[PDB]
DNA sequence: TTAAGTGGAGCTGGATGCTCTGT
DNA sequence: TCCAGCTCCACTTAA
RNA sequence: ACAGAG
């Protein structure tokens, strides 16, 4: 994982900067760890650790636990450091389904890592006001609407709770809470009867206290999971058969685990009510697709049920697989070419070959083939079987089956895009730190026009801001920017890849 | 000349054939014949490219982003009420967090 | 080098050693193994070792 | 003006001088390693100013000097920014006037930093100024420099240490201001 | 250890190596220390409330 | 023959000699007889002070080939050495500075 | 006080006449009136047996402790 | 060699004085010997700082000179930078002031400035 | 019935003195 | 030429 | 690589 804690090391110094990074890097590197040795081992000031732990507990990228004789320890949540990475794609989701109301509650939880309920509402009220203009306030009841939408969809979530100490082992004060998550209460919202407007940046005893509220990223995870179902069936079959799929998906997310082969399966007579009314196709055609799409070797949909009419699952294991072998002949394709590519399907199909049956199969010619095989050994996409006849395991008396892995070669591919995101975020930091002469420049020189801008402000000021030496120079600022908005681009681009890869390795793991 | 190894045990059955000497060493950043795929652009592709640029801008500012304390300062002077770097303070809740963390 | 024809020079070997540890003749030990053989300088660097 | 610094060293002293009280012999072999030399984040040392601790003087094996530890703190001119100091000008140059005071001579008055009324030279190497009422632009900065008074607006240090495998350029460097009122020729106020 | 000094060339710590020599030079540990004039704590007492 | 007992642990040395030894009663039990030819050969590095200066000259003075006498020159803070078989040596004994 | 042995071992008595001698070979002062001596180690058992020589014996112990001897008043032997 | 206090304390040019001329009284006793540079080095960085500092008004000063001029100017709200300039350059105009203390305008009234011009030239 | 901890037997890799004196 | 560790395989107890 | 010597 030393692409990984590459990776964290450089979103906990652009997020939250140099002696905080140290401490984080620190615990996901070694583990969990009592407090003093923390410092100890990195030369850090006590006080300082205490600041950083307490920025990590709050953004909960740390968890911490009591241990024997009452000392805490922390724990780094590594995965939950680079999922600061999709943050933007998270706040564009939000945008969709929901308002900008909807847009800036997510955005406040994201940033602050926990709020309460009374203070989301207050600070998404007060950033909208500049969305607005001629008298116009923004009242809370029109945010709370939307904050108790997104509660029922489950994309907001209640933190772990302190535990009631009157109840529960009144007496000599814990060294550490020992917080535990309640089922019932995670989607049940406070009622606040206090409404009000937000303040307009004029610069001229709580009931839901301790009600904390956290994104819950694992339902974001679902939507997404979701869309690359649908968008797969929209190529392949159609846009009316993907809305089947969406239909179906969309029903499922209240009642299935995140994780499980199968959903509950639906009947046809039920999927036809739920479909939009737009949609003028009759019950008997509803069943003709069902039952094209499960006649699919690629297995989307499948039957398992025989009640109530018509009974079709959509299998979620088995769609990410797809996706995933997809996404690993994708790379293949652009990396090596077409004629690769070729192979590379030939032998995922014929599961083990030799090179003799596959110059005859994808009619590729001997010294064209043989190097695109051993290409593909050396990059780890393909593995050789190597049956021997004999104890000796020796080269003249083998057969050399090929074979084509699709979990390792994605493990291996996932690695190479931790390591991809780390070098855009270095060539950006690069060319920011060594433009920083250039950047004051051109600050200071608008910062002439920022400070004083209306008192006072006389007009004999606008010219002398070209006059300065810039003039020329702003033709660097220009690539500057150029770059930047490509590499960033890249690193919001590259984690369709992750999300892809990671999540068929998620579900392949028992983790028993 | 010949070498410890027999050469027949390799290969070389003929006689000649031999891979040549490399003179100089290859390039660091040999060509390409294959190049990246263009990226995608759109109305919404490029509004999360806007707002990951105002992540960085705002977690800078954010009380989260704990700055490393400054040092070694020379002398005195008037100009340290006016030059004093001004900013508020953000207090967790030490319900949550453990008794040996307060400062 | 090696001996009579070549104008050698003699062993010291590694019974000759157990020998002068046994008297606690730290600094003879030091003359004859280091100084009157193969004494040098390297430059070493003490960040990379 | 000037700073102590508390450094430590450890002294050889070799044996013709056990003749010699040791605090005098190790005061001597300092001054010999410090004096008139620039230590790097600290400034130009001057001397020695004291002694304020002195270890054991060990003997190591295969020497017969002596190797004592030594505390002790040096007069070192390091200026603090923006202090006023007197000194007299050896040059005029183009990039701007150089000052000199008593030993140290790397002061830069830069042309961004002098005054106002006249700032570029008509093909001259001394330095004008321009005033309506009295002298016509041919107020200058003389060559014999009669000590200006400046304020010490920047300080730099660069590190002169070899590069590549062995086998001049100012070290420390001292920028000023002139331009504020009360600051020039002594004369001028 | 023995066997590592007589490697590295240093004189081994048993024997003559356990102890060590100090000169008995004619010294004045924590010598008189010249008076500050100006710096003194008793003239400086701190502007700032 | 390796690093370790080989070139490490024990090395040939250089200052040494080896002949027959015969026996000589008449010498006392912490003596032993060096040849002429081995001691003409084997030096020792005497550092000029104050109570061996005259008599290190008389040895610079008879040179290599008579016996009490002497092979090399050494100035102070030089590293180089004059063979004292050429030039005259009793220029180079007035030049004996300590050290 | 000081625990340990108040005889000088002949380890302390070999090195106190080679630190000496090599002392004396450079041109330190000699405590005692030479008679024509050149060799230097036989100056350094003149000074040893006179009692003049200017080291001290810093005896270590192995917690790191150390005791600080003259050379003048441990108790010589052969 | 090695630093464990950078900025120690600040010193002013009379005890540099009263260093280099104690100094003087027990150096040049020995000469050079050019067996290093090292005594050349010494020679030149303290005759050109006294040659310099003679020249300076630091001259004709004492402890008790220098104690009671503290002690005059402790009830004047200056930080030790400003004390130092006062005593090392001998002002005796005013515009110097606004040079050597920051804000003298806003900080000290006219009367409290000439006040100052008073207190420099009568102790110093 | 079999999961598992421990006996007994064969395979593997290591070691075997110190120097000069010559061809 | 002689000798410790490492691994494979039968051989009872125990559920 | 072999022979010597103690
Ligand atoms: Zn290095």
């Amino acid at each position: 994982t030393q692409a990984e804690i590459k990776l964290c090391s450089l979103l906990l110094q652009e997020h939250f900067g140099e002696i905080v990074e140290k401490i984080g890097v620190h615990l996901i590197r070694t583990g969990s760890q009592p407090l003093r040795v923390i410092a100890h081992d990195t030369g850090t000031s006590l006080d300082q650790v205490k600041k950083a732990l307490c920025v990590l507990v709050q953004h909960n990228l740390v968890s911490y636990q009591v241990h024997k004789r009452g000392v805490v320890e922390y724990e780094a949540q590594c995965s939950r450091v680079l999922r600061m990475l999709r943050y933007p794609r998270y706040i564009y989701t939000t945008k969709t389904l929901y308002s900008d109301t909807g847009e800036l509650i997510v955005e406040e939880l994201l940033l602050n890592g926990k709020l309460t309920m009374s203070a989301v509402v207050k600070k998404v009220a007060d950033r909208l006001t500049e969305t607005m203009e001629d008298g116009k306030t923004m009242d809370y009841a029109e945010v709370s609407n939307t904050f108790v939408r997104l509660a029922d969809t489950h994309f907001v979530q209640r933190c772990p709770s302190v535990p009631t100490t009157e109840n529960s082992d009144p007496g000599p004060p814990p060294p550490a809470p020992t917080l535990v998550i309640n089922e019932k209460d995670m989607y049940l919202v406070p009622k606040l009867s206090l409404i009000g407007k937000g303040k307009r940046r004029r610069s001229s005893p709580i009931p839901d206290d301790g009600i904390y509220w956290q994104a819950n990223l694992d339902r974001f995870h679902q939507h997404f999971r979701d869309q690359a179902i649908v968008s797969a069936v929209a190529n392949r079959m159609d846009q009316t058969s993907s809305e089947i799929v969406r239909t179906m998906l969309r029903m499922s997310e209240i009642t299935t685990s995140s994780s499980a082969p199968f959903t509950q399966p639906l009947s046809s007579n039920e999927i036809f009510r739920s479909l939009p009314v737009g949609y003028n196709i009759s019950k008997q055609v509803l069943d003709q697709y069902l039952t094209l799409l499960a006649d699919d070797p690629l297995e989307f949909v499948g039957k398992s049920g025989d009640s109530g009419g018509g009974m079709y699952v959509i299998n979620l294991h088995k769609a990410l697989a797809s996706l995933a072998t997809a996404t690993l002949e994708s790379v293949v394709q652009e990396r090596f070419g077409s004629r690769c590519a070729r192979i590379f399907r030939l032998v995922l199909q014929k599961k083990h070959i030799e090179q003799k049956q596959v110059e005859d199969f994808a009619m590729i010619p001997a010294k064209e083939a043989k190097d695109m095989l051993y290409k593909m050994l050396s990059e780890n996409f393909m593995s050789l079987q190597e049956i021997p006849k004999t104890p000796d395991h020796a080269p003249s008396r083998t057969f050399y089956l090929y074979t084509v892995n699709i979990l390792s070669a994605a493990r291996m591919l996932l690695h190479r895009c931790y390591k991809s995101i780390a070098n855009l975020i270095e060539r950006r930091q690069f060319e920011t730190k060594e433009n920083k002469r250039l950047l004051e420049k051109s600050q200071r020189v608008e910062a002439i026009i920022a400070s004083m801008q209306a008192t006072g402000a006389e007009e004999a000021q606008l010219q002398e801001i070209e006059e300065m030496i810039t003039a020329p120079e702003r033709q660097q600022l220009e690539t500057l920017k150029r770059n930047v908005n490509k590499l960033d681009a890249s690193e919001i681009q590259v984690d369709e890849t992750i999300f892809l890869l990671e999540s068929y390795i998620e579900c392949t793991m028992k983790r028993q | 000349a010949a070498y410890t190894f027999n050469i027949e045990a390799v290969g070389f059955s003929k006689g000649e054939k031999l891979p040549d000497v490399v003179l100089k060493p290859p390039p660091l950043f040999p060509d390409t014949d294959y190049k990246p795929v263009p990226l995608k652009t759109g109305e919404g592709e490029e509004y999360m490219l806007a707002l990951k640029q105002e992540l960085r801008e705002t977690m800078k500012r954010m009380p989260y982003f704990i700055e490393t304390p400054e040092e070694r300062q020379d002398i005195e002077r008037y100009s340290k009420r006016y030059m004093k770097v001004y900013k508020e303070e953000w207090i967790p809740d030490w319900r949550r967090l453990p008794r040996e963390m307060m400062p | 080098t090696e001996g009579r024809s070549r104008d050698g020079g003699l062993r010291l070997g590694e019974m000759e050693r157990d020998c002068l540890i046994g008297y606690g003749a730290s600094m003879l030990l030091l003359e004859r193994l280091m100084i009157s053989s193969d004494a040098f300088e390297v430059d070493v660097c003490g960040q990379c070792g | 003006m000037f700073v102590l610094v508390e450094m430590v060293d450890t002294v050889r002293i070799p044996p013709w001088q056990f003749e010699r009280k040791l605090n005098d012999s190790i005061a001597e072999e300092l001054n010999k390693k410090l004096a008139n030399k620039v230590v790097y984040n600290v400034g130009l040392c001057i001397c020695l100013f004291d002694i304020t601790k002195l270890e054991d003087a060990y003997v190591f094996p295969g020497d017969g000097a002596s190797h004592t530890k030594v505390h002790f703190r040096c007069v070192v001119f390091h200026p603090f920014l923006d202090e006023i100091l007197i000194g007299k000008i050896k040059g005029c140059s183009p990039e701007g006037v150089h000052v000199s005071l008593g030993f140290f001579d790397d002061i830069l008055i830069p042309p961004e930093s002098l005054q106002q009324p006249a700032k570029f030279d008509e093909a001259e190497q001394v330095w004008v100024w321009e005033y309506e009422t009295e002298e016509g632009a041919h107020d200058l900065y003389m060559d014999t420099g009669e000590e200006i008074r400046f304020r010490v607006v920047d300080e730099s240090f660069v590190d002169t240490s070899p590069t590549g495998p062995s086998s001049k350029e100012a070290p420390y460097t001292l920028v000023g201001s002139i331009s504020e009122p009360g600051l020039g020729l002594l004369s001028w106020w | 250890g023995v066997s590592e000094c007589i490697i590295m060339g240093i004189p081994m710590n048993i024997g003559t190596g356990l102890f060590k020599l100090l000169h008995k030079a004619d010294r004045d540990p924590n010598p008189p220390k010249r008076p500050l004039i100006f710096d003194t704590n008793e003239f400086h007492i701190p502007l700032v409330t | 023959q390796g690093r370790f007992r080989g070139n490490l642990s024990g090395k040939r040395v250089d200052f040494s000699g080896r002949t027959v030894i015969s026996p000589d009663p008449n010498l006392r039990i912490d003596e032993v007889a060096v040849p002429v030819h081995v001691a003409k050969i084997l030096t020792f590095p005497e550092k000029v002070n104050k109570a061996n200066i005259n008599f290190l000259r008389k040895l610079v003075q008879n040179g290599p080939e008579v016996h009490p006498g002497a092979n090399f020159i050494q100035q102070r803070h030089t590293q180089m050495k004059r063979f004292l078989k050429y030039g005259n040596r009793e220029k180079m004994a007035q030049e004996l500075k300590y050290g | 006080k000081r625990i340990t042995t108040p005889y000088m071992t002949k380890y302390e008595r070999a090195r106190v006449l080679g630190t000496r001698a090599l002392q004396i070979a450079m041109c330190a002062p000699v405590m005692v009136e030479l008679e024509g001596e050149t060799d230097p180690l036989l100056i350094a058992m003149k000074e040893l047996k006179a009692r003049k020589i200017p080291i001290i014996i810093r005896r270590y112990l192995p917690d790191g402790s150390y005791e600080d001897w003259g050379v003048d008043e441990l108790i010589i032997t052969d | 060699m090695e630093v464990k206090d950078a900025n120690s304390a600040l010193l002013s040019n009379y005890e540099v004085f009263q260093l280099l001329t104690d100094l003087k009284e027990q150096r040049k006793e020995s000469g050079k010997n050019k067996h290093s540079s090292g005594q050349q080095n010494l020679n030149t960085i303290t005759y050109e700082t006294l040659k310099y500092i003679s020249k300076t008004p630091c001259r004709h000063q004492s402890p008790e000179i220098v104690r009671e001029f503290l002690t005059a100017l402790k009830s004047h709200k200056l930080t030790k930078a400003e004390k130092l300039q006062l005593l090392n350059h001998r002002p005796v105009t005013a515009v110097e002031i606004q040079l050597m203390v920051e804000e003298s305008e806003e900080r000290l009234t006219e009367e409290q400035i000439e006040a100052l011009l008073h207190t420099v030239t009568s102790i110093l």
